[PDB]
């Protein structure tokens, strides 16, 4: 349509870019804080065996 | 802006013969996927 | 068929009413999904259902 109207639309085109990445950011980092707790948990009783 | 040569965004290039093709195509854009499209114009021969 | 007969009314009710609300789930998660898709911000809509006398 119009300029204006074509602007409205653009601004809400980052809009959506935005929040469904931040969306996708927030799951992607919880993944990686049940990740952090699990790797460390099974290097220590790996080792704790080799030690034993 | 200087990001057509790049990839950091997608842009469709394109012909069409008809303004009123474009329109249709507009309709079914805004309707279905939502809002997100910039829509400029440059008149060719 | 009498054995039939009782069963199939009974379960055409049964049925009747769990389709009914199915398809009212799906066309207010349908106006939902439709709203945020279109418009983007605000966060939260507002949404009525509207009742029309018949014929109106």
């Amino acid at each position: 349509l119009t300029p204006n109207q074509v602007n409205d639309e653009l601004n809400k085109m980052q809009a959506f870019i935005r929040k469904e990445a931040e969306e996708k950011a927030k799951e992607i980092q919880l993944k990686a804080d049940q990740e952090y707790e699990i790797e460390k948990t099974n290097i220590v009783r790996n080792e704790t065996n080799n030690i034993d | 802006i200087a990001a057509a040569i790049g990839a950091s965004v997608n842009y469709v290039t394109g012909v069409i013969a008809r303004d009123k093709v474009a329109t249709l195509e507009q309709i079914l854009w805004r309707v279905l996927r939502g809002n997100l499209f910039f829509k400029t114009v440059e008149i060719e021969q | 068929e009498q054995s039939l007969r009782v069963q199939l009314v009974r379960l055409a009710k049964t049925a009747y009413v769990d389709v009914f609300i199915n398809w009212f789930h799906i066309k207010a998660l349908r106006v939902y999904v439709e709203s945020v898709l279109r418009y983007g911000l605000p966060p939260h809509f507002n949404i009525k259902i509207i009742a029309v006398p018949p014929k109106n």
